[PDB]
RNA sequence: GUCUUGGGUG
């Protein structure tokens, strides 16, 4: 009777957008996303993909509700670094390591036969 | 009836813990929040919402 | 006009507001009505 | 760079050593499989006659819980992007069980083998309840005596196990790593010494023990992570692995295109 | 009269403090401590007089007065609904007339569904009672 | 007759809780009801903020007649009391 | 917490509470804590 | 009823004034009303029915 | 009731094994080499079966009532 | 729609 719908996690609304970047003022370039309709799973990747590149200085999420389907990711970059380039960058590079991934597992999988 | 009595404009459920509100903050439910209501005069900085 | 049925027997009929209560094949006192025409939906959850 | 070591393989599950790849990508991977991994199950039950002694939802949760063949799901679409008003073909797969006994003596067991697929997007291979065998039986449904009567007729869609767990493809993904707790991830609770009295990991001889003289390395993280993917038999352990890695790939590109086309 | 649960004793996530507990949606999903509910709604005829008595019938609103605010659009047409049918909180699930003493001469006496509950009818009982009247219970089901 | 003069008030100086609040709920009853408000309004709607930022630059238009146990009572100007 | 509210005012020290729970709720949930029976346990000699 | 709404909670028996408390509303999800851990002393509140 | 279709904890499917379980039990294999060979290995798949109480035999017992 | 009785919860 007050149970939300099941579907509402990952069905992004029409008037919800997916992505959401605000500028966090008190540090130099540094940035503020909030995604929606994820969880743990896009932001964990994500963090610890971007935490290891020598241009990003700070990067950090939350979820700060479990009963709410977003989170909040915190990320500050060099001077000449924008947090936004390392973002795509970071998703490029998780793409490209997946797709190695998927290729070596078939091969292994075809060897097996 | 005089010194106590039953009045309107209240609520009653289980409460449970959340490690995630504030300390003067309570979370209602939202059947609650639209069985409950308050009266809001209308005036010119309240009029859109 | 609406379907019933027995309650000691199994036995299906109908009766018209103006008979008794009873049943036709054994003459029971306790008879229960019919599933409705109408269809019914299940979320599967 | 990342490195696929299959171990055993067979169609229900595969065992497999993952190298060279971050723990948060094995974590992902590892939740994609567990709950993004989209497969076909029973959303939607129709009932005609159900004089058995069970109520219509406890037959319609069992229902939902079927698995069901859905290696072709993917060229499926979800039945809230079809423009149907009423459901069609292009996003469901439509069942048919009736069962009653016949006679007046012994019990008949409705099995999920005798659901009948009636239509669907052909010639797609969707809809039908897996089978372990020919031989196989299925799922036990229901029971009937003399003259109880079941007449179903159910609706198939395209869901993910965020939505209900009926949609997961798999039952329970193992997942380890650093057998001999090198990395002191962990920070062993004992009575009396914490070596002797608790278990090997099963990959502890794929790992060389840590010497006597051996100092803390500090440099080291998780690089070699062992699972296994067990499934249901709605998808097989390979298509398991590989749409959860495609489905990883999709969100991903999502990202990248809701960031490009923000610009 | 219980289930044998998997319970790990954790302060996982600081949500199961002071006697709160964390439970896995999944085995939710697949049945974990599911149950079914049956309410029965029982009413009968009362004899007031010689030839005065009610009715289980479908009120009409023009023979009719103080009907409820519930639907009536439900009950056959021997004022009782039939057991197959989705019945939420308000609804109609006996029709009932009380005639006005010495048109337009009865009162109701139907048995609306609790305002708080869905649910199912399940089971539609009609027999006479000690003294020969109508008798009727009405089984609803419904799934926690 | 019950009046005091300003210059013999013994009382405190000092707005206690009750009086705050009273004074802030009756001022954010009168913003809310179109009466004009004599702080300039910059970005605040609720009647009760409005009410307080009256109330911080003694702005608030009201008096608190404090009762004696003896009837006769003492009257204050909000902009007089001190506000912590 | 006294220190706070007498220093700091009733706003700041209803924060302090809130900064505390999530700060070591978060490095508890990724540490852990649990008890079992062999937390009731005393070996030998103490039992002699 | 809306997100920071002053409303009085309250628990019986309400030995002492601070058994009666004012909260900001939060509204949410799901049948049971929302405590941060802290505040169940004064209510002498736990969530165990 | 009558065996569950799924493994509640992980949602391995059980529902197709108590008739074989039954079956081993009848020629005298015991609980544990019986759930051994239907290839239940984690405790909760085990316990599913093990602990299953099969009341459907007890509600059929009353006529049906159509 | 009312009064008593009984079984309970924090
Ligand atoms: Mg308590
Ligand atoms: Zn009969
Ligand atoms: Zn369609
Ligand atoms: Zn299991």
């Amino acid at each position: 009777m007050n149970a939300p719908d099941r579907f509402e996690l990952f069905i992004l609304p029409d008037d919800v957008p997916k992505l959401k970047i605000t500028p966090d003022s008190r540090v130099p370039n540094c940035i503020i996303i909030k995604f929606e309709r994820e969880d743990h799973t896009l932001a964990n990747l994500l963090r610890e993909e971007l935490a290891l590149y020598p241009d990003v200085t700070f990067v950090a999420y939350k979820v700060e509700h479990p009963l709410f389907a977003n989170f909040v990711m915190r990320l500050q970059t060099e001077e000449g670094t924008r947090p936004k380039q390392a973002l795509e960058r970071a998703c490029a590079s998780i793409i490209n390591k997946l797709k190695t991934l998927d290729h070596k597992f078939n091969e292994e999988w075809n060897i097996k036969n | 009836n005089l010194m106590g009595k039953r009045v309107d404009f209240s609520a009653r459920t289980v409460i449970s813990g959340d490690p995630n509100l504030e300390l003067d903050q309570v979370g209602v439910p939202i059947s609650i929040a639209k069985t409950l209501s308050y009266p809001e005069t209308v005036t010119q900085y309240n009029i859109h919402r | 006009g609406v379907k019933y049925t027995c309650g000691a027997c199994a036995h299906n009929f109908s009766l018209n507001k103006s008979d008794p209560v009873r049943c036709k094949e054994c003459g029971h006192r306790v008879i229960y009505k019919a599933r409705t025409k109408r269809m019914i939906q299940f979320d599967a959850r | 760079e990342p490195k696929v070591n299959i171990i055993n393989a067979q169609d229900d599950e595969v065992e497999l050593m993952l190298s060279d790849v971050n723990l948060s990508l094995a974590n992902s991977l590892r939740r994609t499989m567990l709950a993004e991994v989209p497969t076909l199950a029973i959303d939607l039950v129709e009932i005609k006659m159900n004089t058995s002694v069970l109520a219509d939802e406890f037959i319609s949760h069992r229902l939902g819980l079927i698995p069901l063949v859905s290696e072709d799901v993917e060229e499926m679409k979800y039945s809230r992007d079809c423009t149907c008003e009423d459901y069609c073909d292009e996003c469901s797969v439509v069942l048919e069980l009736s069962a009653r006994h016949e006679g007046e003596e012994g019990t008949t067991d409705v099995y999920s083998s005798s659901l009948i697929k009636v239509s669907g997007p052909g010639n797609l291979n969707v809809g039908e309840p897996v089978r372990r065998d020919d031989y196989d039986q299925g799922i036990l449904l229901c029971k009937l005596r003399n003259h109880q009567e079941l007449n179903i007729r159910c609706i198939a869609k395209k869901g993910i196990a965020k939505e209900h767990a009926k949609w997961s493809p798999c039952s329970a993904i193992a997942f380890e790593y650093d057998p001999h707790n090198k990395l002191k991830h962990t920070d062993f609770w004992f009575e009396v010494d914490a070596k002797k009295e608790w278990p090997d990991s099963k990959y502890a001889t794929w790992e060389e023990p840590p010497k006597p003289g051996e100092v803390f390395d500090y440099k080291a993280k998780p690089n070699r992570f062992y699972m296994t993917v067990e499934t249901t038999g709605s998808l097989k352990a390979n298509q398991v692995f590989s749409r959860g890695i495609k489905t990883l790939q999709e969100k991903l590109a999502n990202v990248l295109f809701e960031l490009e086309n923000s610009r | 009269a219980g289930q044998n649960a998997i319970v790990a004793i954790a302060c996982y996530s600081g949500y199961n403090q002071e006697d709160s507990m964390i439970m896995n949606q999944s085995s939710i999903d697949r049945g974990l401590f599911r149950s079914l509910f049956f309410r029965s709604y029982m009413d009968q005829e009362k004899r007031f007089g010689i030839s005065i008595v009610e009715e289980f019938e479908k009120p009409t609103r023009a023979t009719t007065l103080r009907l409820k605010h519930g639907t009536y659009e439900k009950l056959d047409e021997d004022g009782l609904i039939a057991p197959g049918v989705r019945v939420s909180g308000d609804d109609i699930i006996i029709g009932k007339t009380t005639p006005i003493p010495p048109y337009h001469t009865k009162r109701d006496a139907s048995t609306p569904l609790r305002s708080t509950e869905n649910g199912i009818v399940d089971q539609v009982l009609l027999t006479t009672n000690q003294e020969g009247l109508k008798f009727v219970k009405v089984r609803m089901r419904t799934t926690k | 007759e019950l009046a005091i003069l300003k210059e013999e008030r013994t009382t405190t100086p000092y707005l206690t809780k009750y009086e705050r609040a009273r004074i802030l709920g009756t001022r954010a009853l009168q913003i809310s009801m179109n009466a004009p408000v004599l702080v300039d309004i910059e970005g605040e709607t609720d009647p009760l903020q409005i009410a307080m930022k009256e109330l911080s630059q003694r702005k608030i238009p009201l008096v608190i007649r404090r009762y004696l146990p003896d009837g006769s009572y003492e009257d204050w100007g909000c902009d007089e009391l001190i506000v912590d | 917490i006294h220190t706070v509210m007498r220093e700091k005012g009733p706003k700041i020290c209803a924060e302090l509470f809130g900064n505390i729970q999530k700060v070591v709720n978060y490095w508890l949930l990724h540490n852990g804590f649990s008890i079992g029976i062999g937390d009731a346990i005393a070996d030998a000699s103490t039992m002699k | 009823l809306m997100d920071d709404d002053p409303v009085l909670f309250n628990r019986q028996p309400s030995l002492h004034k601070m058994s009666m408390m004012a909260h900001r509303v939060k509204v949410m999800p799901y049948s049971t009303f929302r405590l941060n851990l802290s505040v169940t002393s004064p209510y002498n509140a736990d969530f165990d029915g | 009731m009558i065996i569950p279709v799924r493994c509640f904890s992980c949602g391995k499917v059980v529902g197709d094994k108590w008739d074989a379980y039954l079956r081993l039990l009848e020629e005298g294999k015991q609980e544990g080499d019986a759930l051994d060979e239907l290839k239940l290995k984690r405790y909760c798949c085990r316990r599913m079966v093990l602990t299953h109480v099969d009341l459907i035999e007890k509600f059929l017992r009353y006529n049906p009532l159509e």
